[PDB]
């Protein structure tokens, strides 16, 4: 399964690698996060997250805040084009299992640029 | 060579410019990526995904700079008092990608390798 | 509510984010909406169309302002000395629109009503 | 057949309505242009055209130049949403018949905005 | 005094030309509006206005709504570059006299493009 | 040839990138283009103007298309029950433009010609 | 809170929206940040700087993300056959910044600490 | 002297720190570059450079190519707001001394965003 995802994880799965706490993670080809950081989830309120990538600074970064509180930040160095193909589609994904939670999205904004020679 | 930029601030019921996979849907102008109780309560064993219609060029032989920025506003809530599961994710995958297993998998991966 | 913006400055051979109809193709980084002689000369009775992958919202019940701006760089040339035909057009049509008759029709309309 | 198109016409078809000269036209549901203006085509060189629409000024406008010469301008008042549906796809189209011409596109740039209440 | 302004007028000054009702106006070099349209002001709530210009459609347009109600629209044909110089600065202005009102601005967004040959 | 785009969503107290004329000021993240009572009530005979720092090219000899779009969110309110005056305006004027008379003049014009 | 974006593709002689320091000037639609021989040849001991009119917010107490992207097209050429000096730089400095010593200093710094 | 600059250096000044070769450098408060990379200058041709910053990936990056050849890349980790004040102006600067070179700029494009809480 090929994919790169940034995740806001509410349920811990130690057998899956999840550290012991609500976290946000950067994943490359596996649910086994490469890097992880503590995220202070908040029921009812809405969260804003920015994710940015740059083929030159070979860095992918995430920052997520909750309007009023301190943000959470995670950065991982990658060269995306070695992990993913030349053509991609971008998406948002949410899931549940034995346990539930409402997965809702309010506005989503995305912009991308590619430069050649 | 190429540039793509799109913005959503409300989610129309018939979002012709999004691809829907799983129990993902939209009502009251928001995106419900996870199935819902006819009363408005979260259900179990649900997986939902949304993909922007258009493909996106990430790289090219003679190309040297690729960059993307996206901001997301999402809400994870639960009326209940039990533990909340599972996850919300922003992902980039090959165009023909299809939803995977739910649970702590986030409809992103099948196993745990 | 919604915003869409895209830019092309070269046309890759495999333009996954464009829809192709007719003899429209791409080589040498340009868009050849009309068939071509294996020597690089224009042919007769050809129709080619290109559509941006993603659908676009033009209007909505409770909506009041819709605007679009597009700039196009095209070249109409002929090596021959005869009269040149037929036309080049920028069009907006329902998503499932399909190419129509050629000639002075510009693969846009079937008859002349 | 439903469609709105701006056309740069090189071959005249009086039976189709085309005036007697290379022209650029705005078409609403028919090859029979609603308005037309004289366009000074130029073999070999490349042309730049800007097309703009505004639901409030209920106006659709075109300007096309050739780098070095005078431009050509055409404007027609419409309320696009009465002619086209709520969902559209945008495209470029070119054709030939008994007579030929090379139909090539170099860069194409498009941006759109919609505002609700 | 040189200036082009779009105004949301709350106080009527018939001696100044103001029609008999809260109106929005397009002004060219004079407080004596060239065109005017009825605007349904609303104390306490906030208003959103979009103003657009295009040198080709030679049209300047305004639309202002109040979130929940019907908008107000006004359009006037001008060729701005005959009225104003080549270099301009853009601003927001508000005033009072014998009578008062709070003049407050919340977010303001502006974008401009110019194309040459 | 040239493009300029700027956005404000809050108004910082020290807005180095705005020019201030008259009783125009900013507090609590909003723009108070009109003087205010130390209790937060509107005063009489006030004129306030704000100008974006940078000059803007509107036209040029060999140039053919100039366009601008701006969206404004403003609030005209009064705690009192008397009639409200006077006006709110969006204006474009030569760079060195200075505030004019108040009243139904909107700090835009001196007389009524 | 704030956003600023500007683009230049030609440099008008009277660039009201740029600040000029030193021998920096503009002719033939380009920016000549370094003095020039009335024949069009580079001179010695020259320093030129250009600054975008408007100030730019880089940071703020309750703010968490600031980003900027700029692309520059410049040409360093010399008709002569001697060694070429000195440098071309893109800099961000407090608004009232003024040109400094030339040479390998790039009109940016006074000493070499 | 306060400033952050990215430089394309043609003349070497070992007493100033310049390594022994045409280089591009990132400078923080001093002509004494913090990091440097080999840049293959080219008389007569024109160069394109992109510089990007991100307060979260705490990285500043440069890439410069020459249309046809391989690019040059340099990255340095900084938290700009510790080095510079809250208000800045952005500029291009060029100089000469005993030796000369033509310092010309063709198009320049800049865009910036700041986000608060
Ligand atoms: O409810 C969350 C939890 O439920 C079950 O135990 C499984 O589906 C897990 O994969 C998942 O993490
Ligand atoms: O070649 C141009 C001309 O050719 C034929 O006569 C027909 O296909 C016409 O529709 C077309 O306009
Ligand atoms: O208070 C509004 C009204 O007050 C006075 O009569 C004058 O300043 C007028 O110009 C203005 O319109
Ligand atoms: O010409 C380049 C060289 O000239 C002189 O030696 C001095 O001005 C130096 O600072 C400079 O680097
Ligand atoms: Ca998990
Ligand atoms: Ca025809
Ligand atoms: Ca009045
Ligand atoms: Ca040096
Ligand atoms: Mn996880
Ligand atoms: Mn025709
Ligand atoms: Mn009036
Ligand atoms: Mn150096």
């Amino acid at each position: 399964s090929n994919v790169v995802a940034v995740e806001f994880d509410t349920y811990l799965n130690p057998d899956y690698g999840d550290p012991n706490y609500i976290h946000i993670g950067i994943d490359v080809n596996s649910i086994r996060s490469k890097v992880t950081a503590k995220w202070d989830w908040q029921n009812g309120k809405i969260a804003t997250a920015h994710i940015s990538y740059n083929s030159v600074s070979k860095r992918l970064s995430v920052t997520s805040y909750y309007a009023g509180s301190k943000p959470a930040t995670l950065s991982y160095d990658i060269e995306l084009h070695t992990v993913l193909p030349e053509w991609v589609r971008v998406g948002l994904s949410a899931s549940t299992g034995q346990d539930k939670e409402r997965n809702t999205v309010h506005s989503w904004s995305f912009t991308s640029s590619l430069w050649t020679n | 060579a190429q540039s793509l930029s799109f913005s959503f601030t409300k989610f129309d019921p018939n979002q012709e410019d999004l691809i829907f996979q799983g129990h993902a849907t939209s009502t009251n102008n928001v995106l419900q990526v996870t199935k819902l109780d006819s009363a408005g309560n979260p259900v179990s064993s649900s997986a939902g995904r949304v993909l922007y219609s258009a493909p996106l060029r990430l790289w090219e032989d003679s190309a040297v700079l690729t960059s993307f920025d996206t901001i997301i506003n999402f809400e994870i809530s639960t009326p209940y008092t039990s533990r909340i599961a599972d996850g919300l994710a922003f992902f980039i995958a090959p165009p023909d990608s299809v939803i995977s297993y739910h649970g702590g998998f986030l409809g992103l991966f099948p196993n745990a390798n």
